[PDB]
């Protein structure tokens, strides 16, 4: 889920 | 942090996390069509998704927020912040949309796609009340704050809240500033977050136009725009 | 005119006594629920309550004043709302259960009898909830009410909307009265505003969505809506 | 449109 690693990195 | 900041780190804090405005890659003596519109602002909404990603974790609070709470709050209001930004961009440009400063759309430009000049028409009635209404610079970031935290935050939160709560001091320090007395204060303020109302009508009305164009595939869509999508429900007939 | 005309507390006055009935289903009781039983308890239902809410935007200051296809505009764009909130206010006090009549009461469970109709249950109680937590008033409720029957059609019809924008600001001014006089901080009734118009997004969301499902049930024919429904039902598409 | 009488009366 791209959103989720755009926002953890 | 975000609840001891004082209204003015508050405003300062939102302004200078402020994404910055994109260009499209529209190239101006080719002609339009309804894939090369919906090619040009899916293009242009998947590379301002990633400048808003960064915004929200600048955003006093939100990085305090379980990781999981932060995907819920960014798939619910990512449209609408991408519209509350287009709808305060285009203010200075009345009858017309900028999605970019270099690419101004007008109302005729809307018949373009099909679904798309009804959609268009809330939003140039939405910057249109922004300039009536003449919203601050000021006023604007702090709008778009409480719809990140605000839109998804029923379909999951006190911290929340208390941002939430937050956001509004800063809101009313603004108008108490400005000179504003003690009813047009909270005139004005219920004219604001009255108009939150409509930029969710719209996000709504035009997501279910996305998955249309997603339907009869006029254009692939990129990674993140289906993930953004596929987080609400939907159909098109 | 004579909307601009009332006091704080002649306004509340005016709302409670205009409030529509409570209605009941036709509902046999010793009879379980399919999908076809349920949306036609529930559609027979929204539809008798339709001509009621009529009657009582009549009776709401300043509504008469306008133009008859102005009213019609209101009414079509803020049906569901209005039947959605009178919902969830009816609920307040039935922790996990939806109040759609006094014989019929919903759990969330029973709302997967209806396929797609869980989600809005969902959002239903939830936001029944948040007025729980809140501790919502019944005079600051129909001032609400008010408020989406103004709010919902107005940036999308001429300072005819000049006025609605008057009587919006003189419901704000009463909100505020009702909080002040509640005992509440200069800083309290700011965020409580706040707190009660940020609802009425999350209201917005849930008829769009609600909106969709019986556009879906009728494609569908899983039952026959009225003629009414039909009608405001076509006016969102 | 039913919702036009409805008003009007
Ligand atoms: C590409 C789109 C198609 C349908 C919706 C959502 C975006 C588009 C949009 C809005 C803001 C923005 O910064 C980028 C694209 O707005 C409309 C046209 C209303
Ligand atoms: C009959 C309906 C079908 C679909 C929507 C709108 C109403 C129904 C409703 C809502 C409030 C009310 O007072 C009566 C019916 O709610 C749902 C099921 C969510």
């Amino acid at each position: 889920k791209i959103l989720h690693r755009l926002l953890q990195d | 942090l975000a609840l001891s900041l004082t209204a003015d780190q508050m405003v300062s804090a939102l302004l200078d996390a402020e994404p910055p405005i994109l260009y499209s890659e529209y190239d101006p003596t080719r002609p339009f069509s309804e894939a090369s519109m919906m090619g040009l602002l899916t293009n242009l909404a998947d590379r301002e998704l990633v400048h808003m990603i960064n915004w929200a974790k600048r955003v006093p609070g939100f990085v305090d927020l379980t990781l999981h709470d932060q995907v819920h709050l960014l798939e619910c209001a990512w449209l609408e912040i991408l519209m509350i930004g287009l709808v305060w961009r285009s203010m200075e440009h009345p009858g017309k949309l900028l999605f970019a400063p270099n690419l101004l759309l007008d109302r005729n430009q809307g018949k373009c796609v099909e679904g798309m000049v009804e959609i268009f028409d809330m939003l140039l009635a939405t910057s249109s009340r922004f300039r009536m209404m003449n919203l601050q610079g000021e006023e604007f970031v702090c709008l778009k704050s409480i719809i990140l935290l605000n839109s998804g935050v029923y379909t999951f939160k006190d911290h929340i809240h208390r941002v939430l709560d937050k956001i509004t001091d800063t809101l009313i320090h603004l108008m108490a500033k400005a000179g504003l007395t003690l009813q047009q204060q909270h005139q004005r303020l219920a004219q604001l977050l009255l108009i939150l109302s409509h930029i969710r009508h719209m996000s709504n009305k035009g997501m279910e136009h996305l998955y249309s164009m997603k339907c009869k595939n006029v254009v692939p869509l990129s990674d993140l725009l289906l993930e953004m999508l596929d987080a609400h429900r939907l159909h098109a007939p």
